[PDB]
DNA sequence: CTTGACAAAAGTGTTAAATTGTGCTATACTGGGAGCCGTCACGGATGC
DNA sequence: GCATCCGTGAGTAGAGAAGCACAATTTAACACTTTTGTCAAG
């Protein structure tokens, strides 16, 4: 199971609402290269390659991780959505 | 090793020639040897006396002789050469004028008549394969129940199929009988009247039943003449058409009295006669003799119809699914039949070709035109239902293909109207046609086998032997005999006990009409020959077939089909006494014709020195690829100098031991659960099975390309293949093929080929591309042919066919054609699936090493570990005793035959069981070693689960133990015994033709379909998986619109969304929003091509377009 | 299941003693066995209960380690605070779903301890767990109980011999008591006070008797004398097989239907172990067939009433 | 590990003159026990050079040093009047099972990949007794039997065996 | 099975057609007959009379 | 970077063979042919 | 009311047999400039 996975469920209405947070959020992290991330250096998802320890590059993996820290503000008609695309890409260059 | 035969039952005949169903129909049908005067009128004979003399109405074509010649090439050329083994047909005939009373004969040439080879099929267009027999509702007349109203009975006439039309008779609640044609009902008086019959015939015949006859005597139309009478039949049977009397009369007599369009068949004609106690002049319903019809059957049918409805004790209904009812239309008949209507068809192009065009000068080569002969027999050996391709992975699989019934095929049934009673076993098929043996699914009830020593009369009734009792004696005389002639006797069991040849037991289970009685010896006429004539053969190589559930008995047949010959394939240690039979009568062995000596041995060929003197060279079939592409090769069993005796086995055939038959390995079993690996069937096996080469196949894969004939210019087949190093062309030689020996894998070039590229100038950045490292554009493409992923092997033949070849009929623009064959050694792996003869079937899910597979105290690990949770459910139990028997076996050295149903008991394996532990056990006292602290600790739990007796010493629990078929077994992983006595056998397993490495399939993008553009099927295409409506319904349910939308539209048609998909990632983006499937506006303009205007609209009811603007006008 | 189930012995069963030391003394000897039911004073209590006393389930499974005791025994172990009369394998069995689930005191109201593993217990176990703890603790423990459940069915010693399908005695006895009364019914038929449907019925509530004492017969057998036979112990743990199934491998086949649907008067009277005769085969041929059959034509049947259901309620 | 013979390109072909087929020879050439006399010695061509009618051997192939035939009377091929048997055979020394598929070995163009398994050891059972010492009776007396095919001797397979699990008992020395 | 269920209930038969331009026999959802009554009643119009 | 002029490449206008389309055969000839069959239940209409 | 014919539907995967004459249109072989493309010259 996912880890976390019935905090998650918990902090939702709807279960299907818990799923689309998530694939926001990822899409989030990959268009701007996980530089908008709330983790911490040391709450980053890692993997073990043979070279080394490395960053996750599963943002699906990220989003679940960064929504059970808190720091993430989910919900409908939050912002504009064109005035949350603008803004991001200012604050956080690509 | 010596082979230890059990059983009592002493069987007086042996069985049948195992392919006599097809070899001996074929032989009747052509007549091929027997001189033209001497020849019977069946079969093709038939076919020519039937549609000939061909008469214009004064030029007459008439018959006289056919001869068979010899056939253009041998069967190996014609598989080699794609070609059909067949022989030319010439019929002798001769053109009569009438007028001028002169003849002129010739010897016209009718074309190729396929041959059946000596095994019992044949070779279609280089193609082996087998013509299934049908069984179908015999030809006659019925009598049957009219569901609808209780009282009534029906009478049914049933010609031969497509030989005339199935005609009803019911008496209507009216009182008058009434006679159904072609759908057409109208009242048989008329049809009575016309062929001759007055008012005091049918009340001196009919009339001594009660009111039947009251309602067959409607004078308004027997004072009508005849004549009349029958024009106003015409009327009845297809109105509209102008009343003449030349017309009407050549309608009915072709409906019911012309033998060249109606035939009853001579088993309908028999049946006809047996059930209404009259004699037939010929096979039509009435004859049609000096200028009058005259009654055949007509009026003995509704004689029996009468006095089936009054209630006589002599009348009695018909079961339309007993088996004397059922018939069989072996390959002689379908044939025949085929070639009937290929006569016929050219008959009729004669009739229309010698009514003009120079009539005084005809010749009879002038007016026959064979080919409507040829396209019909063609037609039958190429695209017909019952012509199969021919099953031989193993000779158990050609064997059974050759002995199948089939229900369906043309003429036969469809699913659809195949209900609960054709796909049933019916009483009769007793001895007939095996209970068990049947495809499980859609096909249950519809394919079946024929029985063991079951044999198909000259009019396809199934016979099946029982030995005549007289006296309470049991007598040699052996009687075959149909279904309907067994209902008429009391026959015992084949178990009854016999003190010499007289009856021992006072009560003897017998069968009277099907029906299980207990009756005394002097009752019984007749007996049982033996148990086997009641199961096919695929049955019969079952051992403990008694102690199987019939369920599980079904797939342990079915799935020694399946079985794959194996490089180090052995005889079962447990055997039913046919395995040296299969082998002999699949025709896959070679054995001595006579008593000879062996003069020369070699892996090709064999010569024997035989007492008359003459010199017999054998060449073997060695490395020969299957139609299901397993190796089949012959090994010699002899030396040279060896004498030999007639029949004695000169050359092992597939998956054959010393004449036996060989579908597997007998293997060390251990019936335990082993860590999850045993979960829900699937098995554990042991390295040292793939050390010592046990479960290893060899596989030939064909791989064919062509040359062709192009606008462009002509396929190349060569070695320079543009654009191509050094190393992908390294294995090809000089001729563009790949080198014989050399070892292919995925992606390698078997062999080069170019083809002329299409005139289209190029796209502007290929151009600059070219431009920039001035490299001029060539002229020809790569189309050579490579290993498809997830093949190769060996390459250890090249066939290379080119146009002007002696007998290589290639297709017009195909200059040449290679054919490239790959051999692979297939070793045992997971996912492969192994089986045994008692249904239990798995896939192997982990291989083991030595060190961890649990052994025996001596040391011996076993091979193979079967979960104990297979059994109590499925209900097979003769895997057990199976084991049990080929423990004892496994320790005495030897092997059993135990015939099903008389055989090996408990009591003779327990006793086999006490000699096996004395070997077992002895020889450890012998090597100074007692009993292992591990085995005591066994013992003490043993017998507190009640399997050893309290009390005795550790060797006598063991022994008790051994009798069970349990020994005490240590696990390799951790050196403790296993808790429990764990039951360690010896059981034969086979290996099935299912492999994971054929079956294992990906794709990620490919060919897509023409019209809907969506991915193709099949690993063979490299086709996508179908994620039909089900799989749809499972994303719905679980929500996930965005994972179904994918598959809907990314994965599958949307063009524009499957290319940005595929560039997006591998730009390490993510995939784009997807758009409207490709197959949605195939449907909408499918819609518009049925004028619909279907038209997409938005939030606010405005068109919306959906075509990007290509399909609107300016 | 086999490491859940308690061992149950008959040596010494029923006997009373006055003290402790006694009964202990008598185990000694041989007289009564291990967990065989005895009363000290007023209590029934067996050896194993006061032989065997642990402090922790640690020392009970050492004990089991060295080969003191089995997993089936019935012994003292003081668990939670409690003193358990219980076997080491129902102690195992908790400390497996403690561990799981890594919370000690949960798991203890999550189990069944006085009852042998089967399937029901097993579900209930599971749901039990998924309302307390949610579907990651759940998916650790059943991952936990799938390792130790295949790791004691390989060192059970489970297997399937021809023994193992015991026969009861009563079989034959129900044979010829069937014997006798078929012949009352034919002699009652030659007499005329009953009808032949009358007769038809009678045979067929005579072995449809006579097959249900057998099945009771067979799983009697099974429950007083062969306790942990694979058999019995794969049907009542709900592994696989079904009391119908092992009656047609241990006691009779049973009844068998025509073609045309109606009894054969003659049942089948031998089962799989015994092997069945020629005309038996072939008479319950008609049954395979048909059933087989039957299943091929409800698989379209089914299919088609689920694609109805899809389309009238897809909305 | 690899056996060429003449005028022959793969396994799957037969041998004028030979009775046995190139996968029945295979077969019986994975039966050859070949013992090195040098620990030194890591590869080894056997050549056999045979006319018919004869019943070749394994005692037929040409002595090489160092290394000896520990099974002369191991059936290879039977040998017609006209058939020759040309072969070189590659012995090598290793460990386990090594399948053909994996090492690939081939001396030359037409050499065959042979299966090796390499393990001389055929059979190992241990065997544990009820022996006493002094007033103590649950002591345990061990008895090892080894089955080899000659070319190790069972005590110097046994030798290795205590050795490799010694080496493996130094690995948990250092902790990490 | 009652979401099945519901599914086999939905529709009605208009007995009586009142005041709209519905006909008597005529087969509609069972939702749509109660939303046209109600606008139907809030007018004053005869509402739809149907059955089950 | 302009000559410039120059040959190849390409366009183009005829003319031929080749391919394709169309008309026409005058003793008299005047209504076809193949199928034809082992399911079962269910609406829905169409009349009685 | 009822009886009858027609229409509808009946699991999912995978693997698998006229010439001939003549005119009319098109193709292909030529020639022809005419045109780009190119390597000397400044
Ligand atoms: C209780 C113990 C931790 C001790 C401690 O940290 N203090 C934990 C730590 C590692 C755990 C085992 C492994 O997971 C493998 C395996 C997983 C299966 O699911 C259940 C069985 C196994 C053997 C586990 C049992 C148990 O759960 C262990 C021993
Ligand atoms: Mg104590
Ligand atoms: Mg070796």
């Amino acid at each position: 199971a996912e880890p976390g996975i019935d905090k998650l469920f918990g902090m939702v209405d709807s279960k299907y609402r818990l799923t689309v947070v998530v694939a926001k959020r990822a899409q989030q992290l990959l268009r701007h290269g996980f530089k908008n991330t709330v983790l911490e250096p040391e709450e980053r998802p890692k993997m073990q390659t043979l070279e080394g320890l490395f960053d996750d590059p599963n943002a699906v993996t990220w989003a679940m991780k960064e929504l059970l820290t808190g720091r993430l503000v989910f919900g409908e008609n939050l912002v504009p959505e064109d005035r949350l695309q603008k803004e991001m890409e200012r604050l956080y260059p690509v | 090793m010596e082979i230890k035969r059990f059983g009592r039952i002493r069987e007086v005949i042996p069985l049948p020639p195992l392919t006599e169903i097809q070899v001996e129909s074929y032989r009747r049908a052509l007549q091929a040897d027997v001189p033209p005067e001497k020849r019977e009128n069946v079969g093709i004979q038939a076919a020519f006396r039937e549609t000939f003399p061909i008469e214009e109405e004064g030029l007459v074509l008439d018959f006289l002789e056919y001869r068979l010649g010899e056939p253009p090439f041998p069967q190996d050329e014609c598989r080699e050469k794609d070609l059909t083994y067949q022989a030319p047909l010439y019929a002798r005939l001769q053109l009569i004028h009438k007028d001028t009373g002169l003849i002129k004969e010739d010897e016209v040439f009718l074309g190729h008549i396929p041959l059946m080879t000596e095994d019992g099929s044949f070779i279609i267009n280089g193609a082996d394969r087998v013509i299934v027999s049908q069984i179908h509702r015999s030809p006659g007349v019925y009598f049957t129940p009219d569901p609808a109203r209780p009282g009534r009975y029906i009478a049914s006439i049933i010609p031969l199929p497509k030989r005339g039309p199935w005609i009803d008779l019911e008496v209507e609640p009216n009182g008058v009988v009434s006679m159904k044609v072609n759908k057409r009902k109208f009242p048989l008086v008329l049809l009575l009247r016309v062929l001759g019959y007055d008012q005091e015939t049918l009340a001196r015949e009919l009339g001594a039943y009660g009111e039947l006859v009251q309602g067959l005597m409607d004078e308004s139309v027997f004072a009508m003449r005849p004549e009349e009478a029958l024009i106003r039949l015409f009327t009845l049977l297809r109105p509209g058409d102008p009343p003449k009397r030349d017309k009407a009369v050549a309608y009915v007599y072709g409906l019911i009295a012309d033998p060249r369009r109606y035939d009853l068949g001579e088993a309908g004609r028999y049946k006809a006669e047996e059930k209404l106690g009259i004699r037939l002049s010929g096979r039509t319903l009435a004859r049609f003799e000096d200028g009058e019809f005259k009654d055949e059957v007509f009026l003995p049918t509704l004689r029996y119809l009468f006095a089936l409805t009054a209630g006589v004790p002599g009348h009695e209904v018909d079961d339309i699914d007993h088996l004397g009812n059922r018939r069989i239309r072996t390959v002689g008949e379908l044939m025949t039949d085929q070639f009937r209507v290929g006569l016929a068809r050219l008959a009729r192009g004669v009739r229309e070709r010698m009514l003009m065009g120079s009539e005084d000068s005809l010749t009879p080569a002038k007016l026959v035109n064979s080919r409507p002969l040829e396209a019909a027999i063609r037609e039958f050996f190429s695209r017909s239902q019952l012509s199969q391709f021919k099953d031989e992975t193993n000779p158990l699989s050609s064997l059974r293909h050759k002995r199948r019934i089939s229900a369906l095929g043309p003429g036969g049934l469809t699913r659809e109207r195949a209900g609960f009673d054709v796909r049933d076993v019916h009483r009769t098929h007793y001895g007939r046609i095996c209970p068990v043996e049947t495809p499980e699914g859609a096909n249950i009830g519809l394919i079946t086998s024929l029985a063991a020593y079951a044999r198909v009369d000259e009019l396809g009734f199934i016979r099946t032997p029982y030995r005549r009792v007289v006296g309470g004696v049991v007598t040699d005389e052996v009687v075959y005999m149909t279904a309907t002639e067994e209902d008429r006797y009391t026959i015992a069991q084949a178990n009854t006990p016999l003190e010499g040849n007289r009856i021992a037991a006072e009560r003897v289970v017998a069968r009277r009409k099907g029906e299980p009685v207990i009756v005394s010896p002097e009752e019984v006429e007749f007996m049982d020959v033996s148990p086997k004539q009641v199961f096919s053969v695929n049955t019969n190589l079952i051992p403990f077939l008694e102690h199987d559930d019939a369920n599980r008995a079904l797939m342990g047949s079915n799935m020694q089909t399946q079985a794959v010959p194996l490089i180090r394939a052995q005889a079962p240690v447990v055997m039913t006494g046919l395995e040296e039979r299969v082998v002999r009568d699949s025709l896959a062995a070679l054995y001595a014709e006579e008593d000879g000596e062996v003069a020369k041995v070699d892996g090709n060929r064999i010569v024997v020195r035989y007492e008359d003197g003459r010199l017999v060279e054998y060449p073997l079939r060695r490395f020969y690829r299957s139609n299901q592409g397993t190796a089949l090769d012959q090994r010699p069993r002899v030396v040279v100098g060896q004498r030999v005796r007639k029949g004695d086995l000169l050359a092992d055939g597939p998956a054959s031991e010393n004449g036996f038959l060989a579908l597997g390995q007998n293997v060390l079993v251990a019936i335990m659960p082993f860590d999850g690996y045993n979960f829900e069937d699937a098995i554990v096996i042991s390295e040292e099975l793939l050390k010592r080469d046990f479960y290893t196949s060899i596989h030939i894969e064909r791989y064919e390309i062509e040359a062709r004939d192009t606008k462009l210019g002509p396929e190349r087949i060569t070695r320079d293949i543009p654009h191509l190093s050094e190393a992908a062309l390294r294995d090809l030689d000089e001729e563009g093929v790949v080198r014989i020996g050399a070892e292919v894998k995925p992606g390698d070039i078997l062999v080069g080929r170019t083809s002329f590229k299409g005139e289209s100038e190029p796209t502007p950045e290929e151009r600059l591309l070219r431009s920039i490292f001035g490299e001029k554009a060539r002229d020809v493409k790569d189309t050579s042919l490579r290993v498809p992923p997830g093949e190769g092997g060996i390459v250890v033949r090249t066939v290379r066919l080119r146009r002007g070849d002696p007998g290589v009929e290639l297709k017009p623009g195909v200059r040449e054609v290679v054919r490239v064959y790959v051999a692979q050694k297939r070793k045992l792996q997971v996912g492969d699936k192994l089986a045994n003869r008692h249904g239990n079937k798995g896939v192997v899910a982990k291989i083991l090493p030595v060190e961890d597979m649990p052994h025996l105290p001596d040391g011996t690990p076993v091979d193979v570990i079967l979960n104990p949770l297979g059994v109590p459910s499925r209900m097979n139990l003769g895997q057990i005793l199976e084991t049990h028997l080929g423990l004892a076996g496994y320790f005495l050295g030897q092997r059993y035959i135990s015939p099903i149903f008389d055989g090996a008991k408990e009591p003779e394996i327990k006793e086999l069981l006490a000699q096996a532990f004395e070997v077992y056990f002895g020889k450890r006292k012998g090597e100074g070693f007692g009993v292992d602290k591990r085995e005591v600790e066994v013992l003490r739990r043993a017998e507190k689960l009640g399997l050893v007796t309290p009390g005795k010493t550790p060797e006598e629990q063991l022994k008790e133990l051994f009798l069970q078929g349990k020994v005490v077994l240590y696990d390799g992983r951790t050196g403790e015994p296993i808790e429990g006595p764990i039951v360690v056998g010896q059981m034969f397993i086979m290996k099935l033709y299912h492999m994971v490495e054929d079956k294992m399939h990906a794709r990620s993008t490919g060919p897509y379909s023409l019209i809907t553009q969506q991915p193709l099927g099949g690993k063979a295409q490299f086709g996508g998986q179908r994620f039909g409506e089900m799989e749809v319904w499972a994303l719905e349910a679980y929500g996930a619109a965005h994972t179904l939308q994918e598959m809907l539209t990314l994965k599958s048609d949307d063009i524009e969304g499957r290319n940005a998909a595929y560039e997006a990632i591998i730009k390490g983006e993510d995939v784009p929003e997807p758009s409207v499937p490709e197959s949605f506006r195939v449907l909408v303009k499918e819609l518009q091509a049925l004028a619909l205007d279907v038209q997409t609209l938005d939030e606010k009811d405005n068109p919306v377009d959906i075509f990007e603007g290509l399909a609107s006008k300016r | 299941y086999y490491i859940t189930q308690v061992r149950k012995e008959k040596k010494g069963a029923g006997l009373e003693f006055a003290t402790p030391e006694e009964a202990l003394a008598a185990h000694e000897r041989g007289e009564v066995a291990l967990n065989a039911p005895i009363k000290v004073a007023g209590r029934e209590t067996s050896v194993g209960r006061l032989k065997y006393v642990f402090a922790n389930p640690d020392e009970a499974l050492l004990a089991v380690a060295h080969g003191i005791v089995d997993l089936q025994d019935v012994v003292t172990v003081r668990y939670m605070g409690k003193r358990l009369e219980t076997s080491p394998g129902r102690i195992l069995f908790a400390r497996i779903v403690a561990e799981a689930v890594e919370d000690e005191k949960v798991a203890w109201e999550l189990i069944q301890l006085d009852v042998p593993q089967e399937k029901n217990s097993l579900k209930d176990l599971v749901y039990q767990a998924f309302l307390r703890l949610g579907m990651e603790k759940t998916a650790r423990l059943l991952d936990a109980l799938k390792y130790y459940g295949f790791t004691f069915s390989t060192t059970s010693g489970i297997t399937i011999g021809i023994d193992d399908a015991v026969i009861p005695e009563e079989k034959k006895q129900y044979l010829e008591e069937a014997d006798r009364k078929l012949l009352q019914i034919e002699q009652a038929y030659e007499m005329g006070f009953l009808t032949d449907r009358e007769r038809y019925d009678q045979i067929l509530q005579l072995w449809t008797e006579t097959t249900e004492k057998v099945t009771q017969a067979v799983f009697k057998n099974f429950e007083e004398n062969y306790p942990f036979n694979p058999l019995y112990v794969m049907a009542q743990s709900g592994a696989r097989g079904n009391p119908q199934q092992i009656r047609q491998l241990c006691g009779l086949r049973g009844l068998m239907q025509k073609p045309s649907g109606e009894t054969f008067e003659v049942p089948v009277r031998s089962s799989f172990r015994e092997g069945l005769t020629v005309l038996e085969y072939f008479i319950s041929s008609h049954g395979a067939r048909k059933g087989g059959a039957d299943t091929a034509l409800r698989t379209a049947d089914s299919g088609y009433l689920t694609r109805k259901l899809v389309d009238v309620t897809h909305e | 590990t690899s056996v060429y013979i003449e005028d022959v390109l793969h396994e799957f072909s037969t041998i004028p003159g030979v009775k046995e087929d190139v996968v029945e020879i295979i077969l019986n050439l994975k039966e050859l026990v070949v013992r090195f006399l040098n620990p030194s010695l890591q590869t080894v061509t056997l050549l056999l050079k045979a006319e018919g009618p004869k019943e070749v051997k394994a005692r037929d192939f040409l002595p090489v040093a160092d290394v000896e035939i520990m099974n002369p009377d191991l059936h290879i091929a039977t040998l017609e009047e006209g058939g020759r048997l040309n072969m070189e055979v590659r012995v090598d020394r290793g460990v386990g099972y090594v399948p053909a598929e994996k090492h690939g070995i081939k001396d030359r163009i037409n050499a065959i990949p042979v299966d090796a398994v390499f393990s001389p050891v055929r059979r190992v059972a241990f065997q544990v007794e009820d022996t006493r010492l002094g007033q103590r009776t649950d002591l345990d007396k061990l008895t090892l039997r080894i089955w080899t095919d000659g070319s190790v001797t069972p005590l110097e397979a046994l030798n290795q065996a205590v050795e490799i699990l010694r080496e493996h008992l130094t690995y948990f020395s250092n902790p990490q | 099975i009652e979401i099945v269920v519901r599914q086999m209930m939905k529709y009605v038969e208009v007995t009586d057609p009142g005041d709209s331009r519905l006909l008597e026999g005529q087969v509609l959802e069972k939702w749509d007959v109660e939303a046209l009554n109600e606008r139907l009643i809030a007018e004053g119009k005869t509402p739809v009379a149907w059955k089950p």
